[PDB]
């Protein structure tokens, strides 16, 4: 069997062991070296109820962009992180006894339950595919579904209460990509992205030294252009404050921020004075920046991150949904707090984007090999081996999910990701015929994520128009048809 | 080239609906046979003490006595 | 071609005696051996008859005594305390605490 | 007393009832169908005035036997 | 907070007497009995009794029975059992001894307890 | 209440109507009309163009 | 119906075969198919007349 197969390599595997360990903490020693001195400091935040920490990927999932390494080499860190999870049974003996060897019997029986030293290839890719087409795919096969109708009855809740809770715009959007196995038809991302009008708008307070200011397309246009024309300090500060200067006049003038008038969010007014200490008329008493003159308005390097998820935030989700978004992402999952599996997804999150960017860096998806692109649409959760599908269809995949995850959402993500693992089984031999028409293929330009979709209203539906047919396409598509054409 | 979103069953899929349905009908069946037992259990009974009753009937669960 | 285990028309058939049960056809059918047999009627009756009778017996006779008699003998002194109980002479013929 | 919703059944949607079974071509088999199978009996009426005759002779007869 | 929901008309109460009435009304339409063979004793002013006219019903469904129709009045001989022995214990010829040494359920009985 | 016992898929059926119409039209809003002209002639340059 | 009297006849016959009833089905896959057809047959027109022109 297995377990004697294991055995026979199991000598040989420490050696492996270890090399990899210390190639763990050299590439880790180097990352936190860059994080440490690029990256922010993300605080740590507890839920609502005040007891566990609570994890968002905007604040903690950091891209170091500018990382001078190779796609595989960070391919090689996160499985040799993940192999270091799965070296955890090799404590049993040592809490347990001589008699805890039983459950390193049941370690070395199965392959799936091992780290990468235990297998006979060579090429992290190769390896990476032969786990996940021998135990990983077959383990997130039967928690798919499952999930889809958890953040379904999570958004829908219990008890026939829908009418209460869900909303009649993202009707049609909620059907689409929770019940398109029932039409076959394709999904469109945007679709997904409408999920999050359950939530509230998404906002960023800059601290300054007097009042803190709302973020907006216009300041963060200007800033990015300031960054762009690379001027000494004494102008960048200038001008960056004369923009946040006119960003918080005109907060002020639309009413304040959007947070004053949120629930569970809100600023608080000026302190009142008491009793005696109320000075006839002025009862109040400004804080000390008052005295501080409007013009002298500077950033403190501090910000605010508020994701207003009403009903989208991990919190609310449960000790059932973390756990199965954690299982469906072939993540550790059992015997730990929610705030512990969050951690968990956000750093998932983190190593995604920032495989992303590096593919970003070295050419896009069609640099990669097929193996390679496999592998990454198996890590994204989007894609089984029992499918064999296109190159195209693989690289609009890979758009698709690379979008969604710009956004910052672990809810949207799931659903998008659950809506590919929902296959069935016919009672009969002959039933499903073979089919007539040609495997499905499709290209990144069918892929629309360079404009906006309104939510369809509901029970009208509008068909897809492609992103092609829209105007002056072919210059906004340039850049996909010259990496296509290529 | 086949149907997308089909497969072949697998031991993680579960039994058969059939089957599901022969689990069901495990209970109904066996209600024939314990409403009986329950009548026989009444009715087939003996009172355990009377006002003469020098010893009462003792079970010991463990065999410690 | 059904690839599960096709159960035959007779097994249906018969599985459909067991799982077309309605709650009366349990209730009643149950409950009418139930309570002409059981605590209230005649189960009832004879356990708690018995009772008295071996209360009456054990104190004018004896337990032993009274084993060692005949059926038939036996049977007469339990008769009378039967009637003995039932009358309620002390009670003033109600059988309430 | 009680709402609309236990009397009916339902609160918002009445859901559809899978109907019964008939099993064509023979007889219906439910707990209240088996007389058709089981009727009173009536074969062996004179044979069991017969044997209760004669049961209660020779139990009459074994037990006087016993008790003288 | 102000949710403003409509009102759900499940939550009414306007089928429940109506349900029962017509339960009530389905027992009655048994009642109906032919001129044939009727008879009612009635009171001695004339007037019909309560529980008379309400028993031909009552056996119409037990004629629909199949179980308790002919287990039920097994337990019927029981009465007639006691209305014997309750005679026959009325006048019953006993000890005095017994009774004075073993009356039953008499009270101030050390050997009971009180 | 008896939702489940009709078919009511023809009274509520998905609208014919084109959303290509409403982005040409936001297009056609947007731009001058001078620009509207011009692709007169970015069209009849590119037949001469292919005639040549 | 009779002269003073209406009933509700019933028939004592044992069903052997259950009894069929055409209720034709709804369905939209047709309509899909024909509405492809339809369009096919556009574009290929289209195509036949843009060979001519663009051959003659
Ligand atoms: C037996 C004697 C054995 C003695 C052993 C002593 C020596 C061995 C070990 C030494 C101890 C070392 C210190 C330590 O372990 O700290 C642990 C732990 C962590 O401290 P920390 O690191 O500073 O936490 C910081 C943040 O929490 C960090 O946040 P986080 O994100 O990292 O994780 C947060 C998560 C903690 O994450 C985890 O630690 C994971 C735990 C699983 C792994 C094990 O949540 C918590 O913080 C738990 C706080 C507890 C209150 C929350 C509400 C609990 C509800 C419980 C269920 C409902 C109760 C019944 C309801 C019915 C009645 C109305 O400290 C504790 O609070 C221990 C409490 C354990 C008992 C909780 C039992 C609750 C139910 C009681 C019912 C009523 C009966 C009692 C009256
Ligand atoms: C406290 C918890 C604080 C930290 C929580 C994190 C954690 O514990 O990770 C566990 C971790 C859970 O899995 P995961 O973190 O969600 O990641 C799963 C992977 O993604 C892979 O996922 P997968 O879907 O491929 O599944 C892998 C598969 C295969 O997993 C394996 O790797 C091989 C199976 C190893 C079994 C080790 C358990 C042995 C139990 C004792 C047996 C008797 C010993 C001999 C006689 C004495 O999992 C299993 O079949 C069973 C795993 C769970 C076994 C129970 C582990 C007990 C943890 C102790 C804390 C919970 C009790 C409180 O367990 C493992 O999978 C590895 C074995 C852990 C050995 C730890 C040794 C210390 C045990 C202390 C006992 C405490 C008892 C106290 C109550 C009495
Ligand atoms: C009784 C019915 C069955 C009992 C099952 C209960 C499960 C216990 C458990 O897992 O605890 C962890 C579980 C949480 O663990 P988790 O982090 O969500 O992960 C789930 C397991 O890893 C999920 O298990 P798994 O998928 O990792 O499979 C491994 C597991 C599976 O094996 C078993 O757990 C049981 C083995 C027998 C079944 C084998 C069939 C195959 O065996 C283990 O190694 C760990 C089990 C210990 O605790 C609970 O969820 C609470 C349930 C128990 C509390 C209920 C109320 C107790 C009564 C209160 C009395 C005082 C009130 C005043
Ligand atoms: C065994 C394995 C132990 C390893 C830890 C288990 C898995 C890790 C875990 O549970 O997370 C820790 C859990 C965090 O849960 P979470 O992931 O943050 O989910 C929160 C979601 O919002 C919640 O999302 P959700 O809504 O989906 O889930 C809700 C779930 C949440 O509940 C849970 O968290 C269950 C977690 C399973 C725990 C496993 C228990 C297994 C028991 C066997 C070491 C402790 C030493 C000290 C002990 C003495 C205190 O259920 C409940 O809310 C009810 C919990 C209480 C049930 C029992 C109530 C009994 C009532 C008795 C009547 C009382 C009447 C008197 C009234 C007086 C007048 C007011 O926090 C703790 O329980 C305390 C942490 C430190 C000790 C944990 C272990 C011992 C206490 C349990
Ligand atoms: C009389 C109480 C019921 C009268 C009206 C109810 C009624 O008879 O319905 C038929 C009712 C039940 O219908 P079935 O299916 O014909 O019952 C079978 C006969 O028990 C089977 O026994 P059998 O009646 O056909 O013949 C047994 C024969 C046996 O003759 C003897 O040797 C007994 C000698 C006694 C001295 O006894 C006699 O026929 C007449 C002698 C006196 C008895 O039969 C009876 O209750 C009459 C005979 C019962 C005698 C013992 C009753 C305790
Ligand atoms: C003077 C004596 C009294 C008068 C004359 C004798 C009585 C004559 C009347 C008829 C006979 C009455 C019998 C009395 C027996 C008795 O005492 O009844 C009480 C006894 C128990 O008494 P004890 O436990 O004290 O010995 O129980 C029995 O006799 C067992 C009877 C079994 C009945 C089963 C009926 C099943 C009906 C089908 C229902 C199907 C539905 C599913 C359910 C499984
Ligand atoms: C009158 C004084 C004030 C007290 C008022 C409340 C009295 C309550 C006691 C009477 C309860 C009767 O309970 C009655 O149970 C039956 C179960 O067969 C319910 O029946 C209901 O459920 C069944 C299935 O379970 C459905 O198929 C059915 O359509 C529906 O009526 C009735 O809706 C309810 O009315
Ligand atoms: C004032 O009311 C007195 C009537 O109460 C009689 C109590 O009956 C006990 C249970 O009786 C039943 C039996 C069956 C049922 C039905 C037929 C509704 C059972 C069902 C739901 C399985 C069809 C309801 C009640
Ligand atoms: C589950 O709910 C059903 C319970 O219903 C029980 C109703 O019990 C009352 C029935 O008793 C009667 C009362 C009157 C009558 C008749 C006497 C209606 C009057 C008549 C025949 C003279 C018109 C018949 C039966």
């Amino acid at each position: 069997t297995a377990v004697v197969k294991n055995l026979a390599k199991l000598p040989a595997a420490t050696s492996q062991i270890l090399t990899n360990v210390s190639k763990l903490q050299t590439f880790h020693g180097l990352l936190e070296e860059r994080r440490d001195k690029y990256a922010p400091l993300a605080y740590h935040t507890y839920d609502n109820l005040k007891q566990k920490t609570t994890w968002h990927p905007i604040a903690h999932a950091w891209v170091d962009e500018g990382l001078p390494v190779s796609k595989k080499e960070y391919n090689e860190y996160c499985w040799l992180k993940k192999d270091m999870q799965r070296l955890l049974p090799l404590a049993s003996p040592f809490v347990f006894g001589i008699y805890g060897i039983l459950p390193l019997a049941v370690w070395l029986s199965n392959d799936g339950y091992l780290p990468s030293a235990f297998s006979s290839k060579k090429d992290i890719v190769s390896k990476k595919l032969e786990w996940y087409s021998s135990y990983g795919d077959d383990l997130r096969q039967q928690v798919g579904p499952m999930l889809q109708h958890r953040l379904k009855r999570h958004l829908r809740g219990t008890l026939n209460n829908e009418h209460r809770l869900m909303l009649d715009e993202v009707t049609e959007s909620y059907k689409e990509i929770f019940y398109s196995h029932y039409t076959g038809q394709l999904r469109d991302v945007r679709k997904c992205a409408h999920l999050r009008l359950y939530d509230g708008t998404s906002t960023v307070l800059l601290l300054t030294n007097k009042e803190p200011v709302e973020l907006t397309s216009e300041l963060l246009q200007k800033w990015n252009a300031i960054k762009a024309a690379k001027l000494s300090p004494e102008e960048e500060k200038k001008a960056r404050n004369e923009a946040l200067i006119e960003a918080y006049k005109e907060q002020e003038l639309h009413g304040g921020p959007h947070v004053k008038h949120m629930q569970g969010y809100g600023i608080p007014a000026d302190t009142p004075l008491l009793g005696e200490n109320a000075k006839g008329d002025q009862y109040t008493q400004p804080p000390e920046s008052a005295s501080i003159p409007l013009e002298q308005l500077e950033w403190t390097g501090d910000t605010v991150f508020i994701p207003a998820e009403y009903r989208t935030e991990m919190e609310d989700w449960g000790r059932e949904l973390t756990k199965l978004a954690n299982q469906f992402l072939l993540l550790p999952w059992r015997f730990v707090s929610n705030a512990w599996n969050q951690r968990r997804l956000v750093s998932w999150f983190e190593e995604i984007l920032q495989e992303d960017a590096l593919i970003a860096k070295e050419g896009g998806v069609q640099a990669l090999s097929d193996d390679e692109l496999k592998v990454a649409l198996l890590d994204r959760a989007v894609i089984r081996c029992d499918e064999e599908l296109t190159r195209g269809d693989m690289e609009a995949r890979y758009k698709e999910i690379s979008w969604l995850m710009s956004l910052r959402n672990p809810f949207i993500v799931l659903a998008w990701q659950t809506g590919y693992y929902r296959s069935t089984y016919s009672p009969e031999d002959d039933l499903p015929e073979a089919s007539i028409l040609p495997k499905l293929n499709r290209t990144v330009l069918d892929v629309d994520v360079h404009n906006e979709l309104a939510p369809d209203h509901p029970e009208k539906p509008l068909p897809r128009v492609h992103p092609a047919l829209y105007p002056n396409s072919h210059l906004a598509l340039a850049k996909e048809v010259a990496v296509l054409a290529k | 080239v086949p149907v997308a979103n089909f497969r072949p069953k697998k031991p993680w899929d579960g039994p058969w609906g059939i089957q599901i349905s022969q689990k069901k009908d495990r209970p109904f069946i066996a209600m024939w046979i314990l409403f009986p037992l329950l009548l026989v259990d009444h009715l087939t009974r003996e009172y355990y003490a009377y006002w003469h009753s020098s010893k009462v009937p003792v079970t010991d669960v463990f065999g410690d006595f | 071609a059904p690839l599960y285990p096709v159960l035959s028309q007779a097994s249906l058939y018969k599985r459909h005696f067991f799982k077309n049960i309605k709650l009366f056809h349990v209730v009643f059918y149950v409950g009418a051996p139930c309570v002409t047999f059981g605590t209230a009627a005649w189960s009832g009756s004879n356990r708690n008859s018995r009772e008295a009778i071996f209360m009456v017996i054990e104190e004018r006779h004896g337990w032993d005594n009274f084993k060692k008699l005949s059926s038939h003998q036996q049977g007469v002194i339990m008769q009378e305390a039967a009637q003995e109980s039932l009358l309620a002479r002390n009670k003033g013929e109600l059988h309430l605490p | 007393p009680l709402p609309n919703a236990v009397v009916q059944g339902y609160t918002s949607v009445r859901g559809p009832k899978r109907p019964l079974d008939h099993f064509y071509g023979r007889t219906p088999l439910n707990i209240d169908t088996l007389w058709h199978w089981v009727k009173f009996p009536h074969r062996y009426d004179n044979l069991r005035f017969a044997v209760c005759f004669w049961a209660f002779l020779v139990s009459a007869h074994f037990a006087n036997k016993k008790q003288r | 907070a102000a949710p403003a929901e409509k009102p759900d008309p499940a939550l009414d109460a306007t089928k429940a007497l109506p349900k029962a009435l017509e339960e009530v009304e389905f027992f009655q339409s048994y009642a109906v009995r032919r001129k044939t063979g009727f008879h009612l004793f009635n009171r001695a002013t004339g007037s019909p009794t309560i529980v008379g006219p309400m028993f031909y019903n009552l056996y119409n469904f037990v004629r629909i029975g199949r179980v308790s129709k002919y287990v039920c009045w097994l337990s019927l001989p029981l009465v007639f059992q006691r209305m014997w022995m309750k005679n026959r214990a009325t006048g019953m010829e006993y000890d005095i001894d017994l009774e004075n040494y073993a009356p039953f359920e008499a009270k101030k009985n050390p050997m009971h307890g009180h | 209440e008896e939702c489940m016992f009709k078919d009511t898929r023809l009274d509520v059926l998905p609208p014919q109507v084109n959303p290509l119409n409403a982005i040409l039209a936001q297009h056609t809003a947007q731009t001058p009309v001078h620009r509207s002209l011009e692709k007169r002639l970015w069209t009849e340059v590119r037949a001469t163009a292919v005639s040549e | 119906l009779m002269n003073g009297l209406k009933m509700r006849m019933f028939s004592l016959a044992r069903q052997q075969a259950p009894k069929i009833v055409h209720k034709p089905v709804l369905s939209p896959i047709p309509e899909h198919l024909r509405l492809v057809k339809n369009v096919a047959q556009v574009q290929i027109d289209m195509l036949k007349l843009l060979n001519a022109q663009a051959a003659k």
